[PDB]
Formats: structure tokens, C-alpha cells, sequence
């Protein structure tokens, strides 16, 4: 889930922001650069909380850009395999759910879920219903799930998901 | 999870989905009072506000006094107070690693705590 | 294989590819889709102002029309050309594939209501087995009286919000507490203080659907207050707690009372207003070119006001991120004081004073937190899925006209000209095989080349005989190299037919396996004269995918709607044309060209027909009559009668009959109709003369089919009149030559709301040969007029911020004006 780690960064400052507001441009290619960024050593990270410092910056030989290191508090939300996550369902499909986790989009295979429920077509909330509609999961349902494995494309970050487990349903 | 997989997490504190949202909807009202936010912090914003169990600030803040008097790992502070099981039964079944560690006792009185706060 | 099952079966192939399983009626069930399909589908004042290009007893209509479809299994087209006295006048084709789609959604009202009433039903046992709430009998009554699947919605909530917290039913994996609070106000009791305010939700349904205190409040001899004391817990401290908690359960159980959500709905069904406005991504990517200009702003837009399209449109901005859009019921007299006023006791003593203000507050909260956010996006899908419908209907009609051009009017030949400058040409046969390519490629000196260009045409016109030249309107270039041809005709005529269809073929894969050699201009001249041979066999060949035939173009906004549906539209309609002018199958055995059709047969499909079409490659014979199909081809009674009157058979190859739109089943009727001409003798007397048309009594052979056979088939009688007369007249009409306006769209690509007068535009000034002469990049010439004119005010060579003063279709006049007096106001 969502945590908070000090992580750290190199901006590469350009020759035209050396004028009296240099590090407000550092702290301001700083929030352009970081957030959204899906790395997979440090998880999502959503938003910069605060900037601890801004370091010295070195002047790269020849290339006359400033090398400025910046370590900074980020929102970072990094979901850890054999976790029980809320997500939230987007669309359905024979294969299975595709949710948001919020960031994250995530999968449920059609033999992760329970067995007694079955795909509906031809209903404009397609979903996934029991044989007697007990628990029936369409668009936008508040669905718990385990995260079970989670893979890393540098772009986005992808986990998949079960249900497999007590309560783990519509709420 | 039950054994952590990564080396650099555990010493890294860890956030609430309403602790999230009003650090993210402060960040929103900094930044239209001054560019166009992520889209994927806009996003998480909009997920985290559907899950937003606690309203406001100081619910969180004894929600979390709570949890800390505990005395749980600090994983637990928010696979627990965000997901709020309402059968001490039903939050075992959701944490491997909590079954055993504590009593049964305390469980329902915490887990109640929780659902009061909302 | 489900293949093999689609193969085997004697379904019609459709039928057995439907989403819902096929089943039969029994005349109550079939009475009820019949009048609820009609109200639903035929007489419902749309929201929108839809207007397109019936009456109460099509009832009755589509009663019948149903029968079939289910009962004997009758696909549209059979039902549609044949059995049209069930059906007509009211129910066109078109009407009998709507009667089919919503019979796929009255289905699945019937089985969702079934599983529900199922459920309550076990409900009510758990309750009884079991301050209290009462699955009465009333819940199963509204249960059953559900019509809509909005309605069962409604229910469904009703349901869960009372009894829903109730796991243990299926004991006779938890339930998941849900996020609304009232689960908390019910575990601390508080529902009791929410009876205790006067009405119940039914009561205030009821009102509410009277529109006067048909119910009355039932004050409490007691101060709110005071009451709030004996409920003040440890969840709720305060008595303000807990008077909220109550106002909050008195809201939602307001809010899921179906009678309640039902007169809400109808009322923003009738009295509900939009109101947009930009964002600042839309304050500044806004402008007249973008569709948004039209609602940037908008104010009090009544939904029923709106029109074919605009509601699409403004959900794609808001998609987007242009606009932020509202629907509310009140203006910008609000309507929660009707509210207000039916919940209200006039009773002037502070305590029921107090009383009300409570009420009216927690109905306050009922309908701003609940019932306008719910209804609102309920009203918003219900005008997008119009808009989506209206697009559909919209490239319907599209496929429609470009499919209703008869073949030709001078076998044919036909030379195609498609122009990309490499130029190619292919002439096709009188069947559409090939017979030869060849390669002209004109250009603008070289202007005497041109002239070679100009007597080999001539020549090659002269080796082999083409009755009509087709050009492909693809640049503004056609619009003289109709005149580089149609003067060498001296030495047949000239059709300008246009080529988008032809680009596609031209990146047809399918294509390319017919034509690995011949370059992407040649097989589009091969695809142009095809077309103008006969649009439908090129149009099922190449439109025979998914992608294929989505890649053409009907609406702008086509991407934005149901593609499924989409589909399901552009299918029934190649479906009507196909088997309105059948399909001769022993053609199609060895040309592949036309095995495309089969498969929009009735009954037939695509699977059958690639079965038919190899087993009859098994025997390695032809198809000289339907009666051979049945036997030798063992083709199901059901599926023969689907498409036997429809598959045509070519005579000259034996009963003549095979060649005409007279079903098997009737052949006996028609013959004893020849009779009346005075069988094996008449199998020529009215076809070699329509001798007498007033020899058949028409009123006369319907009574006696209604008293010694079966009834009612007079329209019956004068189609097989009309068929015997001529066999298999095409009723495509008869193929025009393109009007100034649709040449001028074609070769320009561009459409008449683009063409808009008053259009900041591009623009290239080439050259002066009086007033300003520039090109458009479409090619077109836009002259800007001396009255607005000097060489260095505007020099040559460079494009220029200009604006459409003038129009015109057919001398290609883009008339600009340039001054910055009219580029602003």
C-alpha cells in the first residue's frame, strides 16, 4: 500500500534557469519529472511531499548542464505481492475483471475467482453473477481482492489478482 | 506480506487511504491557487477519495494513535485501518501474519474502534 | 466443434449465433412480449428529437411476427418479404429486426425477473423462519408488475438495502460491511426513530405519485429532542447524533422506495435542463472549428430539447476534459418544495414544528445527496444510448443508399480508371473475372505524351469494347480526367464512381491473395468496376470482416458507439438487400467473387453456406433446382423453407419455378395461377407473355385459399402474380450518375457542414490569371474578390489566415476574403 520513503533524484538543470530563482526550477523539474513515474524498484510514485534539500550542483565538464541531487518525501504507493487490496472494478470480461487499483490496473484470471460465478452477456452492466445473483459484481463495485503476483514494466505496473479467500467480495 | 519481500520498505513509513487523500487534495489546493496536475496522481486522488473511510484529519491522526498503542508491525497500521474487517475473524482471515500474534480479545474491541471513527 | 453444431442443426444459422438461447412462446408469454415490445420500442416519444426516414394494433403485428420467430423459427427476411400480411402494413423489415432485438431484451427482463421473484421469494421464507420488516406480498406484486429493466433496478436496491445484509440465506466468504453508514444506524437501533417520524417511504411514494397527501403525517406527542435521549449511544453521543443518524435513514430509505424513484425518474424524464460549462483545458482548446462551439456555454437546455447527435458530442468533450455538464431538474419554484409540501404537517405548535423541520431537512438530504446524483446519471445514459442509437440508425441509412443502385442501364464490361503518377486501368468480365490490366499513366512537352496516352485509349477502346469508363473520384485531378476520356468515347459512357470502397480493397489482405501481382491502383480500378457491375457482391467480398467493413466511414462519430451494435445495424441491413435480391449459388460455386453473398441468406449464414458451398464441391455438380438442394445437399425442412425462396437458381442449365421469388411451399398455388391463364404446358404461357393480368381474379383465388386452404394470403398471391410476370425484377434503383453536389463532396472529402461559410481556413495563392486566384490543399479554388482587393497587399507563394465568403458545388468556388475585419466577428 501506500507508503512513504525518502528516494532521491539528479536534475538536470539547463544553462537559461540560472537567474535568482534557480531552485524553485529545481523543485519545479523535480514535480515534472517524478510523479507519474512507474519504476519498479520504488513502486508508483503519486505525489513529491516535501523536497529535504537540494544538493550541490555539480557542473558537468563540457555539457553545461547543472547535475543538482535532490532526496525528497514522496507519496509512493508500492502493492507487495500476498497483500488483500480494495480495488475498484473497471470493466469484465470472459478472461476475467480488469480493476484500478487506483494507479495500478490490475487482472483476475476467470479461475481466480470463485467457481459459482459465471459471466452474464447481453446485459448493459455485463457482469459476473452467481446462478442466483447472491453476490453480483458490475461497473464501479467497491470489490476486495488478494494481489497474488506482481510484474514490472518499467511504463506501468501490472499485479493480478484472486478472490479466493474469506470476504474477499462486493462491499 | 507475511515475510517482507523487499530490503528498504520496512523502514519507511507507511500511509492510510485517508491520511493519502487529504495529503493529495492539499496538494490540489496548492496547486490551483498557483501547469496541469498527473494524471495518474489525479487518478489515485479520485480512487482514494472512493475509499476514504475516515473524513477527517483527526480521525486519522487517533485512528492511527490507536493502532499505535497496539503495538503492531507497521505494515499492519494500514492493511487493517483501511481495510476495516469487522469480525476480528474477518481481519485474520485478511492478515496471515496477524492470526497468532495477538489475542482475540482485543481484536473485536480495535476493529470496533475503527468502525466507530467513520 | 460448435461449428459442426451451427452446421448440423436445422435452426437458422442466426438463430443458433444469438447471445440468448432460442425458445418458444406460449401465446401468454407471447402476448406479453408483443405488448410490451410495443411500448417499449414502437410508441415512446424519445427523449431527444429524433427524427429518421406506428399504430396501436402492431400489436397484434408483432404478436404474429413473434410466433414465428419463435415458434417456427422464422428468421426476419423470411418473415419480412413472404408472410407479409402477418405483418404489414405497419411492420417494414427494419421494424421486424427491432421487433427481433428487443425481444433479446425482453428475455433477459424475464430471466432476471424470474431469478429476483426466485429470490425474494426464498427471502421471505428466511424471514419468516426467522423494528421488523415485512416481505409482504406487495414486494412479490411489484416484483412481477416489473416492466422495465430500470424499474427492476429499483427493486433489486429495495431489496438490498432491508433484507439485503442477510448471508446466511445461502447457508439455509462474508458479506463485505457496506461503505453507507445507515448498516451503522441500523446496528444502534436508530431505524425505530426513523418510524417514528410520520410517514413511511410507501406513503410518501404514494403522495408523491397523487401529488397530494393522499397519506397524513402521524405526529409523535413528544419533542424530537427528547426522543433523541433515548437513543444516544456510544456511536451517537450527542441527540443531535443521533436526529442526524435518523434524518440520514429517513433520506435513503426515501431514496430506494421504487414508487419514490420512480415519479423522480418520470419527472426528469419530462422536466430535467443541462448546463455546461468549459473548463480551462475547454476555455482554451474550444473554438468554432472544434464541435463544441455549438455548447461551450449552455444554460436551462431542457433534454427534451436537444437534438440528433449533441449529446453524444458533449459527453466526448467532457470525455475529454472540455466541459464539465450538469443535469438538474430545477431551474438556474425549485421542485423539492412539491417535495416538501407533501411531506408537511401545517400544525403551527413548536413541537410539530420541529417535527417537520426534521423531516424536510433529512428529505432535503434524501433528494440532493441521493436521488439527483443517481437519477442525473441515469438520465445521462439514457440520452447518450439515444445519441449512440440516432449514429447507428444514421450509418444504417448510409449503407442503405450506397447499396440501393441497380447494376446497369446502358454480361457487362467495364474499364476502370483509377488515378493515384502511375494511372492503371482493369476491365472486368461479364461475371467479374478479370480479363486484362493495362497501364496509362497520363501526366499534366510531356504534354504530347499525354496526347499518346490519349490515342492509346483511344485505340484500346477500339481492341476491346467496354460499355461504360469508370474513373475513381480521388483528387480534384478527376474532375477533367473525366473530359481525358469522355471525348475519345467518340472514337459507351463515363461514370464517375467513387473509390473508398476501392481503397479498401486495394488493402484487402483477401485482395491481395486474388491479386499478388497486380499494383494497388490496378486493384482498385478492378474493385471500381466491380462495384459499378454490382455494389453488393463487392460490398459483401470486401466488407465480409469486422475491420474490413468498419474502416469505411457512415458518421463522423461512428467510433463512439456501440460497436457490436454498430455491426448488428450494417448486417441487417446487407442482410435485407441480399435476400431482397437473392443469391444465385451455382454461380458462386466457381466464382469466389459472389460466395460472399450466401452468407447473408436467411436461415444460412456463415457457416452453412461454407458447408453448402463444399458439399456441393463434393459432388462437384450444380445446383439446377432447390429440390435438389433438399435431397442431395440434405438440408433441414427449417432452414429450406428459410432460404429456399431467396437462393436463386439459374434456369438455363427442371422447374422454372427456382428462378423466381415463389417458395417451394407455394410452387402448387402458382401453378394452378398459370392454370388460370388458359402446368407443364403453362410452365411457358405466362412466361413467354404477361397475356392478361386481368385473367387472375385476385379476390377470388384469396377467398378460396381462406375457405379450402389457408387464409389470407391475398399480398401472397399478388407478389406470385407479379413474380410470374417478370422473374427476379430488381428493385434496386436504377443507377444514376453522381449530381454536382456528391462530385463536388467526393472529390474534395469533404462534406457540407466542413464546407462552412464563414471558415477560417488554409489557403495557397498560386497564381493570377482580376481577383485573387489560391488553391484549398483539397484542390478547389477560392477566389478572393476584387471587391476586397494590389501585388504587395498580399504577395504570391505562401499560405494565409482566410475566411470562407462564398461557396459553390460545381465550379469548385472557395471565395476567401483575408481581411481582419472578418477573421474576428
Amino acid at each position: 500500500m501506500f507508503y512513504h520513503i525518502s528516494l532521491e533524484h539528479e536534475i538536470l538543470l539547463h544553462p537559461r534557469y540560472f537567474g535568482p530563482n534557480l531552485l524553485n526550477t529545481v523543485k519545479q523539474k523535480l514535480f515534472t519529472e517524478v510523479e507519474g513515474t512507474c519504476t519498479g524498484k520504488y513502486g508508483f510514485v503519486i505525489a513529491v511531499t516535501t523536497i529535504d534539500n537540494i544538493g550541490a550542483g555539480v557542473i558537468q565538464p563540457g555539457r553545461g548542464f547543472v547535475l543538482y541531487p535532490v532526496k525528497y518525501k514522496a507519496i509512493v504507493f508500492r502493492p507487495f505481492k500476498g497483500e488483500v487490496v480494495d480495488a475498484v472494478v473497471t470493466q469484465v470480461n470472459k478472461v476475467g475483471l480488469f480493476t484500478e487499483i487506483g494507479p495500478m490496473s490490475c487482472f483476475i484470471s476467470r479461475h481466480s475467482i470463485p467457481s459459482e460465478m459465471e459471466f452474464d452477456p447481453n446485459s448493459n452492466p455485463p457482469c459476473y453473477k452467481t446462478m442466483d445473483e447472491d453476490i453480483v459484481i458490475q461497473q464501479d463495485d467497491e470489490i476486495r481482492l488478494k494481489i497474488v503476483g506482481t510484474r514490472v514494466d518499467k511504463n506501468d505496473i501490472f499485479a493480478i489478482g484472486s478472490l479466493m479467500d474469506d470476504y474477499l467480495g462486493l462491499v | 506480506s507475511q515475510l517482507i519481500f523487499p530490503k528498504e520498505f520496512e523502514t519507511a513509513e507507511t500511509l492510510l487511504n485517508s491520511e493519502v487523500h487529504m495529503l493529495l487534495e492539499h496538494r490540489k489546493q496548492q496547486n490551483e491557487s498557483a501547469q496541469e496536475l498527473s494524471e495518474v496522481f489525479m487518478k489515485t486522488l479520485n480512487y482514494t477519495a472512493r475509499f476514504s473511510r475516515f473524513k477527517n484529519r483527526e480521525t486519522i491522526a487517533s485512528v492511527r494513535s490507536l493502532l499505535l498503542q497496539k503495538k503492531l508491525h507497521k505494515f499492519e497500521l494500514a492493511c487493517l485501518a483501511n481495510l476495516c474487517p469487522e469480525t476480528a475473524e474477518e481481519s485474520k482471515a485478511l492478515i496471515p501474519s496477524l492470526e497468532g500474534r495477538f489475542e482475540d480479545e482485543e481484536l473485536q474491541q480495535i476493529l470496533d474502534d475503527i468502525q466507530t471513527k467513520r | 466443434d460448435q461449428d459442426n453444431e451451427i452446421r448440423a442443426t436445422d435452426l437458422p444459422e442466426r438463430f443458433q449465433l444469438r447471445s440468448i438461447p432460442v425458445k418458444g412462446a406460449e401465446d401468454d408469454e407471447l402476448e406479453e412480449e408483443a405488448d410490451w415490445i410495443y411500448r417499449n420500442a414502437f410508441a415512446t416519444p424519445t427523449i431527444s428529437l429524433q427524427e429518421s426516414c406506428k399504430g396501436p394494433s402492431t400489436i397484434q403485428k408483432i404478436k404474429e411476427a413473434l410466433g414465428f420467430m419463435r415458434n417456427q423459427h422464422f428468421e426476419v427476411p423470411f418473415i419480412a418479404f413472404y408472410r407479409k400480411e402477418y405483418v404489414e402494413p405497419e411492420l417494414h423489415i427494419n421494424d421486424l429486426w427491432r421487433v427481433w432485438q428487443w425481444d433479446e431484451k425482453w428475455t433477459q427482463l424475464r430471466i432476471r425477473k424470474e431469478n429476483l421473484t426466485r429470490l425474494f421469494e426464498k427471502m421471505q421464507a428466511y424471514q419468516y423462519e426467522q423494528g421488523i420488516r415485512a416481505l409482504d406480498t406487495t414486494d412479490m406484486e411489484r416484483l412481477k408488475d416489473v416492466q422495465s429493466m430500470d424499474e427492476l433496478k429499483d427493486v433489486y436496491n429495495h431489496f438490498l438495502l432491508y433484507y439485503g445484509r442477510d448471508i446466511p440465506k445461502m447457508q439455509n466468504l462474508k458479506q463485505a460491511s457496506r461503505r453507507d453508514m445507515y448498516t451503522i444506524c441500523q446496528s444502534a437501533g436508530l431505524d425505530g426513530l426513523a418510524k417514528k417520524f410520520g410517514l413511511t417511504p410507501e406513503q410518501f411514494g404514494e403522495n408523491l405519485r397523487d401529488s397530494y397527501q393522499r397519506h397524513e403525517t402521524e405526529q409523535f406527542p413528544a419533542e424530537p429532542l427528547e426522543l433523541a435521549k433515548d437513543y444516544v449511544c456510544s456511536q451517537f453521543p450527542t441527540p443531535e447524533a443521533v436526529l442526524e443518524g435518523a434524518r440520514y435513514m429517513v433520506a435513503l430509505q426515501i431514496a430506494r422506495e421504487p414508487l419514490v424513484r420512480q415519479v423522480l425518474r418520470q419527472t426528469f424524464q419530462e422536466r430535467a435542463k443541462l448546463n455546461i460549462t468549459p473548463t480551462k483545458k475547454g476555455r482554451k482548446d474550444v473554438d468554432e472549428a472544434h464541435y463544441a462551439y455549438s455548447f461551450k456555454y449552455l444554460k436551462n437546455k431542457p433534454v427534451k430539447e436537444l437534438r440528433d447527435d449533441q449529446f453524444l458530442k458533449i459527453c466526448l468533450a467532457e470525455d475529454e476534459g472540455l466541459l464539465t455538464t450538469d443535469i438538474s431538474i430545477d431551474l438556474k419554484q425549485t421542485y423539492f418544495e412539491e417535495i416538501k409540501q407533501f411531506y408537511y404537517r401545517d400544525e403551527f405548535s413548536h413541537q410539530v414544528q420541529e417535527w417537520n423541520r426534521q423531516r424536510t431537512m433529512a428529505i432535503e438530504r434524501a433528494l440532493q445527496q441521493f436521488l439527483y446524483v443517481q437519477m442525473a446519471k441515469e438520465l445521462k445514459n439514457k440520452l447518450l444510448a439515444e445519441a449512440k442509437e440516432y449514429v447507428i440508425k444514421a450509418c444504417s441509412r448510409k449503407l442503405y443508399n450506397w447499396l440501393r443502385v441497380a447494376p446497369y442501364r446502358p454480361g457487362i464490361r467495364v474499364l476502370g480508371i483509377a488515378f493515384s503518377h502511375p494511372v492503371f486501368c482493369a476491365l472486368v468480365n461479364g461475371e467479374g473475372e478479370v480479363t486484362d490490366f493495362l497501364r496509362l499513366p497520363h501526366f499534366t512537352e510531356e504534354r504530347e505524351k499525354k496526347a499518346q496516352d490519349i490515342e492509346t485509349l483511344k485505340k484500346f477502346l477500339l481492341n476491346k469494347k467496354p460499355h461504360v469508363v469508370t474513373v475513381a473520384g480521388e483528387n480534384r485531378d478527376a474532375q477533367m480526367l473525366i473530359e481525358d476520356v469522355k471525348r475519345i468515347v467518340h472514337e459507351i459512357g463515363v461514370e464517375l464512381v467513387d473509390n473508398e470502397l476501392a481503397i479498401l480493397y486495394m488493402n484487402s489482405k483477401k485482395s491481395e491473395a486474388e491479386f499478388r501481382d497486380y499494383p494497388p491502383v490496378l486493384r482498385q480500378a478492378v474493385s471500381l468496376a466491380r462495384r459499378i457491375q454490382d455494389p453488393l457482391i463487392e460490398f459483401a467480398q470486401v466488407c465480409s470482416s469486422d475491420e474490413d467493413i468498419l474502416c469505411l466511414k457512415f458518421h463522423p462519430l461512428q467510433e463512439h458507439v456501440v460497436k457490436e451494435e454498430l455491426l448488428n445495424a450494417l448486417y441487417c441491413e446487407f442482410i435485407n438487400r441480399v435476400n431482397e435480391v437473392g443469391v444465385d449459388v451455382n454461380r458462386a460455386i466457381a466464382h469466389p467473387y459472389s460466395q460472399a453473398l450466401i452468407q447473408y441468406v436467411c436461415g444460412l449464414g456463415p457457416r452453412k453456406g461454407t458447408h453448402l458451398l463444399k458439399i456441393l464441391k463434393q459432388n462437384n455438380t450444380r445446383l439446377e433446382s432447390r429440390t435438389q438442394l433438399v435431397t442431395m445437399c440434405h438440408m433441414g425442412p427449417k432452414v429450406f423453407m428459410n432460404c429456399a425462396g431467396f437462393l436463386k437458381i439459374d434456369t438455363a442449365s427442371i422447374e422454372v419455378l427456382d428462378g423466381s421469388r415463389v417458395h417451394p411451399e407455394t410452387y402448387e398455388w402458382a401453378r394452378k395461377m398459370a392454370v388460370d391463364a388458359l402446368p407443364a404446358g403453362a410452365l411457358e404461357e405466362i412466361l413467354e407473355n404477361p397475356e392478361r393480368l386481368k385473367d387472375l381474379d385476385l379476390d377470388a383465388f384469396a377467398e378460396e385459399l381462406e375457405r379450402q386452404g389457408y387464409g389470407d394470403k391475398h399480398i401472397t398471391l399478388y407478389d406470385i402474380r407479379a413474380e410470374l410476370s417478370c422473374r427476379y425484377k430488381d428493385l434496386r434503383t436504377a443507377y444514376r450518375s453522381p449530381n454536382t453536389e456528391e462530385i463536388f463532396n467526393m472529390l474534395t472529402k469533404e462534406t457540407p457542414e466542413t464546407f462552412y461559410i464563414g471558415k477560417l481556413i488554409i489557403c495557397n495563392v498560386t497564381g493570377i490569371a482580376i481577383g485573387v486566384k489560391t488553391r484549398l490543399d483539397n484542390g478547389v479554388t477560392g477566389f478572393i474578390p476584387t471587391k476586397f482587393l494590389p501585388e504587395e497587399r498580399v504577395k504570391v507563394g505562401m499560405t494565409v489566415h482566410c475566411r470562407i465568403m462564398k461557396i459553390d458545388i460545381e465550379k469548385f468556388s472557395a471565395d476567401l476574403t483575408c481581411r481582419t475585419s472578418d477573421l474576428m466577428d
